[PDB]
RNA sequence: CUGGGUUUGACAUGCACAGGACGCCGGCAGAGAUGUCGGUUCCCUUGUGGCCUGUGUGCAGGUGGUGCAUGGCUGUCGUCAGCUCGUGUCGUGAGAUGUUGGGUUAAGUCCCGCAACGAGCGCAACCCUUGUCUCAUGUUGCCAGCACGUUAUGGUGGGGACUCGUGAGAGACUGCCGGGGUCAACUCGGAGGAAGGUGGGGAUGACGUCAAGUCAUCAUGCCCCUUAUGUCCAGGGCUUCACACAUGCUACAAUGGCCGGUACAAAGGGCUGCGAUGCCGUGAGGUGGAGCGAAUCCUUUCAAAGCCGGUCUCAGUUCGGAUCGGGGUCUGCAACUCGACCCCGUGAAGUCGGAGUCGCUAGUAAUCGCAGAUCAGCAACGCUGCGGUGAAUACGUUCCCG
C-alpha cells in the first residue's frame, strides 16, 4: 500500500524546498519515492477598475498562482510514517496526505 | 493617477508578501481576521513607530510579527502590554495567537518610520521645509541609503490653497524593477485638514 | 369561463 | 457605507442561520414532490408566516470592512477598491499584477 | 407565471380576512397591501382597497378577473401626456 | 525509428516516418478522410515535392490542438523536420523554401478597453 | 508609409491551376475568412467558363484581365493651393488589382441567381469585351483623357 | 416617494440608581415594524464583574453641504521625449548657457563640435508571456515497442521513446562577412539560426497641465440636522414616454435559409457546488444520484464557422424576426408594476441606408463559437479573457487632425 502526498503553495521556491526536504527525510527512513512530479499551475485572474469613480476603461489585472507537486512513496514502514508527522514546513506550503 | 505603488510593482521580484499562509475554503475569513488584526494594531499603538506587521497562520496557531523602532514602549516589563495585546488578540477569534515583537536596525533607513516622523513634526508646529530637509539629511547619513525622495502635499502651513512639494537627493529609479525602493505613506493630522507624506528610499539593487 | 380554467390549472 | 446598513446586513445573516437552516428548508422539501400533500399542509402558508429576513434572497454581499455593496469579490470578501489597495501592499498571499 | 405545482399564491392576511368576511355573507371594503396575491374564486363579491403607492383604490372583483393579481388593477404610475 | 514534432498556433503534430509507400495515416484516417481540402494537401506535400521523395515514405501522424489549417501547417513542418533527420544533405533545399522555420504567429491577446486585439470602440466627436 | 514602403505579402501559387492570378482572384472574392467557399466559387466559375468555351480557363481569364486592365487613372492633386483631376499612369500591380476588384464587384451585382454563374458570365463577357468591367475601364480611360490638360503637374 | 413606528436611538464606549435576568420558544393582533400573552431561567462571590431593563448623562448617528478647504485613488496630454539641478560663465535684471550646431536613432539614443563641466527624473535594460533547443521529469498526463482487453475507448498490466505538464539552462549580442560611412555614431545587404537587428505582445506613465473626477469606497477641515436631514417597516419608484442624442445586437438574404450526416480548439469554473448513466416530457425541464475539492469526475466524450448530401429558386419569400394571443418551466417569501427560458399561433419595419462620420497595417480587420466575474434568478446583445477560419492595401506626405 502506497500513500499520496500533495503539495500546494503560491511560491515555487518554497514548494520546491518542501519537496526536496520531504524526499530527503523519506530516503533517510529507507523508502522508495517516485519524485516530485510537477502538476499544472492553477491561475485565477481578476480584473478591477483603478479609480474609485467612473474611468471604466482603465483596468488592472491580478492573478493568484498555485503550484502543485506530487510525492508518491512505497513500502510504508512505520518509521517513515512517524517521521512524516514529524516534519516542520513553512506556513505557506500545505501538505495533503492520502 | 501617475505612479503605481512601488511595493506592488516588485511584489513577486524584490519585495515580499507581508502575510504568509495558504487557504482554499477559508481564504475570505482569513482575510477578514487579518485586516481586523492590522486595524487593531494600527489603532492601539501609535507612539512607537510601527514600521511593518507580518501575519503567519497554521491551523489553530497564529503568528504575528511586528517591527517597531521603540520595542520597549509596546512591551510590558511585567507583560502588561503583552497581556493586553494577547487577550484582545484572543478576542479576535484567533484561537492560539503568539507574538514576536522585533526592532528595526536602522530606523532612519525605513521609509514608513521616516514618513511617520515627518508627519508627526508637521502636525504640531513645524514648517514642512525643515521636516523634509531633516529627514533627507538623516537618511542620507546612513550607509546603505543611495537616494531618498520625500514628498508631502495638502494645505501646507494652514494655507487655503493646497500645494505639492518634494525634495530628492541621490538616485531614485522608480522604473527599474531590480532596484529596491522602500515606500512609506502616512497622513499628518493638522487642525486645517489632513496632510499626506510619501517617502521613497533607494538602497542599491537586489539581483 | 375563467373560473373553470382555474379549476383546470389547480382544482 | 452607512453604519446602520452594515449592521442590518449582519442581523440578516444571524436571522438566516437561525431560521433558514431548517425551518425555511423543510417546507421547500415538502413542496418539491408533487406526491407530497402540499395543498392541505399549507407549507406555503406556514413558510409565509416566517419573517422575510429568514430568506437568504434578502442577503447582500458587502465589503467585509468597507461596507461597499457593489464591485464585490467572493474569493476575498472585499470591494474592488480595497482588493487593489491591499494586493498592491502585499497583504493577500499569492496575488500580484498580471502579464501575458 | 408561477409554476402549477406550487399552486396559486395568496397572502395569509387577506386570506383570513376573506374567510371571516364570507362566513357571514356580507362584503365590506377590505383594506389590503398585498398587491402580489392572486385572485381566488373566493373573492368574487368582495371589494378590495388595494394599495397603490400613495393610497388605496377600490377593486371590485368579478368572474373574469380571477387568476390575475390584485396589483393589476391598481395602476402605480400616472401619465397624462406632454 | 525517427520522430519529430510540428507546431503551428496551438496545433501540435507528432510524426513517425517509415520508408514504405506513400500511405498517409493521420490518427487512423487517410489524407482524404482527413484534410478534405486540396490547398491543405498541397501544403502538406510541398516538402516532399521540393525533395522529390514523394510516394516513398509511409507516414504516421498524431494530431491534436488547433483547427485543420494549423494542423496542416504543423504537419508540414513535422515532415520537413523528419526529412532533415533522414537525409541531412538536403537542408538547403528545404531551408531556402522556408519549411524549416516555425511560424511564430499566434492569436494576439485581447486588450481591455478595446473590443478585440486591435479593434477600438467607435468614438463619436459630436 | 511615412517612413517608407511596406513589404508585400508573397501569396502562394494555386494547387489545381498553378497560377498566381487565381489565388489573387480567390482572395478578392473572399469574405469573412471563409476561404473554402471562395475557392469553391472561383473553381466553379472557371469550370463553367471551360465548359462554355471549351478551352483552358486560365487563358480566357487572362484575356478578360487584359481587356479590363486600365493604364491611365485620375487622382486628385493639390498643387499650389488648388485641386484638380490629374491623369496619372498606373503601375502594373495596381492595374491588376483594379481589374480584379472590378471583375469581382461587377459580378456581385449581376443577375444570374448564383455567384458562380455571375462570375462566369462576367469573365466570359470581359473576355469577349462586353462586360460592365470593360465599360468601367472605358469610362476611366475617357475621364483620364478628358483631363489631359492637367497632366503637366 | 406615500404612510405607519422610534428615540442615548439600528449600532458603540464611559459615568450613575434599581436587578436577576437578558435571552429565547410558541399564541394572538397588525401590511410589517411592533405590541401583548403563556413556558425557561445567570455564572463570579460578597465586592461585585458579564445582560439588559428604564431613568438618565457624556454621546452615537447623517449616501446632509462645500472635490474652488483637503488626503488618498484615477483620467488626460502621452509611453510623447521631454522636464530640471549643482558649479562655472554672460547680463543691471527678468533670464541665458548646459538642453544650441552637423550627423544618427523608436528615443535629450549616440557620435563629432561647442563657456561649459557634471548630475537627477525620464528613454533603454532588469520582470511576465510567447516562438527554438538541452538536462531533469513520469501522475490524474503521453503510449512508440511488448501483453490482457470487447467493443467502448490507454480500457487495462506495463514502458521515457515521442507530446505534455514544471524546474534549471542554452540561445541574438550588429556576434560574423561585404559595402557606405569622419574610420565615429549609425546604416544597407549576406551567412548561420527557431528567431536579426529595441523578434511579438504585456506590465512599467518624468516635471507638470486641465482648481479634470471622486466629501456616495474610504478618510477628512469647516458648516448644518439631531424628537430629525438619524433610525425600523410595508407598499411604490429608480423600468414613467410626443421626442432628441450615444454605444451595440439582429437583419434586409442564395458567399443564403432549412433538414440529415460528419471533423477539428484553447482557456476557465465547481462542496451544502459541478453534477453523469438511467427513466419521464416535445421543450424548457422533472425524478434520481455515480464520481469529483478535482491533469482523475462534471462542465457531455466538449464547439460553431467548416466538409458532404437533400430541398428551397430571387418573392417582403422556406428572408427577417419585432409585436401580440394562449399555454407552461425554474429561481425566489413573492415574477402585477418588473425576470429568464420553453411550446403553439401571430409575422411588423426592413430591398444595404443623405449630409457627415468611425475602427483597423497581419495571425491584424472581418467572421465563428467557448469561458469567467457579479449572481437564488436574471434585463448579459454589456465587460474581461480563450481559441477556429482568416483577407485587401500603403504610390507618397500637398491637404485634414494631434
Amino acid at each position: 500500500q502506497k500513500i499520496r502526498i500533495r503539495l500546494k503553495a503560491y511560491d515555487h521556491e518554497a514548494i520546491d524546498a518542501s519537496a526536496r526536504k520531504i524526499v530527503e527525510t523519506v530516503t533517510r527512513t529507507g523508502a522508495s519515492v517516485v519524485g516530485p512530479v510537477p502538476l499544472p499551475t492553477e491561475k485565477n485572474v481578476y480584473c478591477v477598475i483603478r479609480s474609485p469613480h467612473k474611468y471604466k476603461d482603465s483596468r488592472e489585472h491580478f492573478e493568484m498562482r498555485t503550484h502543485k507537486r506530487l510525492i508518491d512513496i512505497l513500502d510504508p514502514t512505520p518509521k517513515t510514517v512517524d517521521a512524516l508527522m514529524r516534519i516542520d514546513l513553512p506556513a505557506s506550503v500545505d501538505v495533503n496526505i492520502q | 493617477g501617475q505612479k503605481i505603488n512601488p511595493h506592488g510593482f516588485r511584489l513577486g521580484i524584490t519585495t515580499e508578501w507581508k502575510s504568509r499562509w495558504y487557504a482554499d475554503k477559508q481564504y475570505k475569513d482569513y482575510v477578514k481576521e487579518d485586516v481586523a488584526i492590522r486595524k487593531l494594531l494600527a489603532t492601539g499603538l501609535e507612539r512607537a513607530g510601527i514600521a511593518d506587521v507580518e501575519i503567519e497562520r497554521t491551523r489553530d496557531r497564529v503568528r504575528v510579527d511586528i517591527h517597531t523602532a521603540r520595542p520597549g514602549i509596546v512591551i510590558g516589563r511585567r507583560g502588561t502590554e503583552a497581556d493586553r495585546i494577547r487577550a484582545d488578540l484572543e478576542k479576535l477569534t484567533g484561537k492560539q495567537v503568539q507574538l514576536n515583537i522585533l526592532e528595526v536596525k536602522n530606523p532612519e533607513s525605513q521609509a514608513q518610520l521616516v514618513a511617520q516622523g515627518v508627519a508627526e513634526q508637521l502636525s504640531n508646529r513645524v514648517a514642512f521645509r525643515r521636516a523634509m530637509r531633516k529627514a533627507i539629511q538623516s537618511a542620507m547619513r546612513q550607509p546603505n541609503v543611495k537616494g531618498i525622495r520625500v514628498q508631502c502635499s495638502g494645505r501646507l502651513g494652514g494655507a487655503e490653497m493646497s500645494r505639492s512639494e518634494f525634495y530628492r537627493e541621490g538616485r531614485v529609479p522608480l522604473h527599474t524593477l531590480r532596484a529596491d525602493i522602500d515606500y512609506g505613506l502616512y497622513e499628518a493630522k493638522t487642525t486645517f485638514g489632513r496632510i499626506g507624506v510619501k517617502v521613497w528610499i533607494y538602497k542599491g539593487d537586489i539581483v | 369561463g375563467r373560473v373553470a380554467r382555474f379549476e383546470k390549472r389547480y382544482g | 457605507a452607512k453604519k446602520s446598513k452594515i449592521v442590518k446586513n449582519e442581523q440578516r445573516r444571524e436571522l438566516v442561520q437561525r431560521y433558514a437552516e431548517r425551518r425555511a428548508e423543510l417546507k421547500r422539501t415538502i413542496r418539491d414532490p408533487a406526491s407530497s400533500p402540499e395543498r392541505r399542509a399549507a407549507a406555503v402558508s406556514a413558510l409565509q408566516r416566517l419573517p422575510r429576513d429568514s430568506s437568504p434572497v434578502r442577503l447582500r454581499n458587502r465589503d467585509v470592512v468597507d461596507g461597499r455593496p457593489r464591485g464585490h469579490l467572493r474569493k476575498f470578501g472585499l470591494s474592488r477598491v480595497r482588493v487593489r489597495e491591499m494586493a498592491h501592499r502585499g497583504e493577500l498571499p499569492g496575488v500580484r499584477k498580471a502579464s501575458w | 407565471p408561477r409554476s402549477l405545482k406550487k399552486g396559486p399564491f395568496v397572502d395569509d392576511h387577506l386570506l383570513k380576512k376573506v374567510d371571516v368576511q364570507n362566513e357571514k355573507n356580507t362584503k365590506q371594503v377590505i383594506k389590503t397591501w398585498s398587491r402580489r396575491s392572486t385572485i381566488i374564486p373566493d373573492f368574487i363579491g368582495h371589494t378590495f382597497a388595494v394599495h397603490d403607492g400613495r393610497k388605496h383604490v377600490p377593486v371590485f372583483v368579478t368572474e373574469a378577473m380571477v387568476g390575475h393579481k390584485l396589483g393589476e388593477f391598481a395602476p402605480t404610475r400616472t401619465f397624462k401626456g406632454h | 525509428p525517427i520522430q519529430t514534432v510540428g507546431r503551428r498556433k496551438e496545433a501540435v503534430v507528432r510524426v513517425r516516418l517509415v520508408p514504405g509507400t506513400g500511405q498517409f495515416n493521420l490518427d487512423g484516417r487517410t489524407l482524404e478522410n482527413y484534410f478534405p481540402n486540396k490547398v491543405h494537401q498541397q501544403l502538406i506535400k510541398a516538402p516532399l515535392v521540393t525533395v522529390d521523395r514523394v510516394d516513398q515514405f509511409d507516414i504516421y501522424a498524431h494530431l491534436d490542438g488547433g483547427g485543420p489549417s494549423g494542423q496542416a501547417g504543423a504537419l508540414r513542418l513535422a515532415i520537413a523536420r523528419a526529412l532533415i533527420l533522414v537525409q541531412p544533405e538536403d537542408r538547403p533545399a528545404l531551408k531556402k523554401a522556408g519549411f524549416l522555420t516555425r511560424d511564430p504567429r499566434a492569436i494576439e491577446r485581447k486588450k481591455y478597453g478595446l473590443k478585440k486585439a486591435r479593434k477600438a470602440p467607435q468614438y463619436s466627436k459630436r | 508609409p511615412r517612413k517608407g514602403p511596406a513589404p508585400k505579402r508573397p501569396l502562394v501559387n494555386d494547387p489545381v491551376y498553378g497560377s498566381q492570378l487565381v489565388t489573387q482572384l480567390v482572395n478578392k472574392v473572399l469574405l469573412e475568412g471563409k476561404k473554402s467557399l471562395a475557392e469553391r466559387i472561383v473553381y466553379g466559375a472557371l469550370e463553367q467558363a471551360r465548359e462554355k468555351t471549351g478551352t483552358d480557363p486560365v487563358v480566357t481569364l487572362k484575356r478578360a484581365l487584359d481587356n479590363v486592365k486600365p493604364a491611365l487613372e485620375v487622382r486628385s492633386r493639390r498643387v499650389g493651393g488648388a485641386t484638380y483631376q490629374v491623369p496619372v499612369e498606373v503601375r502594373p500591380d495596381r492595374s491588376t488589382t483594379l481589374a480584379l476588384r472590378w471583375l469581382v464587384n461587377f459580378s456581385r451585382q449581376r443577375r444570374e441567381k448564383t455567384m458562380v454563374e455571375r462570375l462566369a458570365n462576367e469573365i466570359l463577357d470581359a473576355s469577349n469585351g462586353l462586360g460592365a468591367s470593360v465599360k468601367r475601364r472605358e469610362d476611366t480611360h475617357k475621364m483620364a483623357e478628358a483631363n489631359r490638360a492637367f497632366a503637366h503637374y
